């Protein structure tokens, strides 16, 4: 009785207004180091919020998890269950969006002020 | 198997079971959800395919029966072969990870978890729907299953990671009923498949040369004017037989639920009728993300045809997509798999605390 995320990642996600990003990594939520932000490896899947401050007081979040044309399926299988994850320990708040390589919205494309690049390779499957 | 603790994913079918260790990307043991006891004497008890072989001594049953226990002595059986016969572990050193049907009833639910604790005292267990396993194993949160396997069929909206459970549509319409119908076609073609051994057989001639038509009378057409698209199939015994259109008039009664003198919806329009169930401002995410799952979405076609019948039904604008990955026989395994090994489960699971605090009604609460 209850069930409740103790991963530090979860602890840090949507504090404030901005942008966080993850990588999956053999079963792992794994923060990207922000001077990374914006290039992809297509070989993997992520996890990303975006936090925008409200009129409110409160904070709005969109969840997108991104896949990579050459992710493994533990890869795209655990950005998923993650974002079910954040959303929940988020309250439910969070929306949430499926991102494939090559379709993303125009919402997600535009986080990216210096324009998204993808680059082959990647982190090996957890597997 | 076994990371620090090795957590174990068992996915109990109607006529499979799939059994294996978290973090592999395929179950280890799959076997005939069969339990066999003596017609007479020696208590004893035989599980699958070893059931099978001493079928003429032995009373043979299914524990499970459109997806849902009915006998949960049989289970247990199922259960112990699995972790001592199989797997080869200790139950009692291992978190398991269960699945269920949508709609599993609430008692069952307790009573899968009392087992677990009480009988195999498993240090932790946790229960998923199956149908939401697939989905997540396909890498989405949000999307309609059409999960069909031996014994039942259902459509299953998942919306943000949940079933919506007011949507859910089950449908008594099954590998079972695609084989025992192929016996009966087959053997008014002029051959005699009547008999167990013969259901094997030709449980066989279905998963290996069976197929979805595109287009149902134009195919029947092109078989009633050419030879060209029959098969031929060796018996055991050397005998070889001709399958014609028996190949696609089979899993036709997926589509056609007449032909097995059922007055039902066909899965596509079952599909369909889930999705109206559930609110309009998310059926667009359900009809663009379609994922079939289970053996019997194992036919050559059917992704092809569900888009089709779906198209029909649909809006013209309305963007359909099917989803039918290769691997679809062990989705809902390799779902459970992904789940269990992720750093965040830990605290998801039904610890022995938990249980020994408020009995098996703790998983109401924490099997969500
Ligand atoms: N290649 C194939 N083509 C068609 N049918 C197949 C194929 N392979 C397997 N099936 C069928 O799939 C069925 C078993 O599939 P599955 O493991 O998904 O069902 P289950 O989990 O045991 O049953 P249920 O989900 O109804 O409880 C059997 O009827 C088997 O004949
Ligand atoms: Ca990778
Ligand atoms: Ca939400
Ligand atoms: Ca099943």
């Amino acid at each position: 009785m209850g069930s409740v995320v103790e991963h530090p990642e979860f602890l840090k996600a949507g504090k404030e207004p901005g942008l966080q990003i993850w990588r999956v990594e053999k079963f792992d939520l794994v923060p990207v180091p922000t001077c990374l932000y914006g290039d992809f490896f297509t070989g993997d899947a992520y996890v990303i919020l975006k936090t925008v401050q409200l009129r409110n007081g409160n904070l709005q979040y969109d969840l997108h998890y991104w896949l990579g044309n050459e992710c493994s399926q533990d890869e795209s299988g655990a950005a998923a269950i993650f974002t079910v994850q954040l959303d929940d320990y988020l309250n439910g708040r969070a929306v949430q969006h499926r991102e494939v390589q090559g379709f993303e919205s125009a919402t997600f494309l535009g986080y990216f002020k210096s324009g998204l690049k993808y680059k082959k390779g990647g982190v090996a499957s957890g597997f | 198997d076994g990371e620090d603790v090795q957590a174990l994913v068992i996915d109990n079918g109607s006529g499979m079971c799939k059994a294996g260790f978290a973090g592999d990307d395929a179950p280890r043991a799959v076997f005939p959800s069969i339990v066999g006891r003596p017609r007479h004497t020696g208590k004893d008890s035989y599980v699958g395919d070893e059931a099978q072989s001493k079928r003429g001594i032995l009373t043979l049953k299914y524990p499970i029966e459109h997806g849902i226990v009915t006998n949960w002595d049989d289970m247990e059986k199922i259960w112990h072969h699995t972790f001592y016969n199989e797997l080869r572990v200790a139950p009692e050193e291992h978190p398991v990870l269960l699945t269920e049907a949508p709609l599993n009833p609430k008692a069952n639910r307790e009573k899968m978890t009392q087992i677990m604790f009480e009988t195999f005292n498993t240090p932790a267990m946790y229960v998923a729907i199956q149908a939401v396993l697939s989905l997540y194993a396909s890498g989405r949160t949000t999307g309609i299953v059409m999960d069909s396997g031996d014994g039942v069929s259902h459509t299953v909206p998942i919306y943000e990671g949940y079933a919506l459970p007011h949507a859910i549509l089950r449908l008594d319409l099954a590998g079972r009923d695609l084989t025992d119908y192929m016996m009966k076609i087959l053997t008014e073609r002029g051959y005699s498949f009547t008999t167990t051994a013969e259901r094997e057989i030709v449980r066989d001639i279905k998963e290996k040369l069976a197929y979805v038509a595109l287009d149902f009378e134009a195919e029947m057409k092109a078989y009633k004017e050419s030879s060209a698209l029959e098969k031929s199939y060796e018996l055991p015994d050397g005998q070889v037989i001709t399958i014609g259109n028996e190949r696609f008039r089979c899993p036709e009664a997926l589509f056609q639920p007449s032909f097995l003198g059922m007055e039902s919806a066909g899965i596509h329009e079952t599909t369909y009728n889930s999705i109206m169930k559930c609110d309009v401002d998310i059926r667009k995410d359900l009809y663009g993300n379609v994922v079939l799952s289970g053996g019997t979405t194992m036919f050559p076609g059917i992704a092809d045809r569900m888009n089709k019948e779906l198209t029909a039904l649909a809006p013209s604008t309305m963007k359909i997509k099917i989803i039918a990955p290769p691997e679809r026989k062990y989705s809902v395994w390799i779902g459970g798999s992904i789940l269990a090994s992720l750093s965040t489960f830990q605290q998801m699971w039904i610890s022995k605390h938990e249980y020994d605090e408020s009995g098996p009604s703790i998983v109401h609460r924490k099997c969500f």
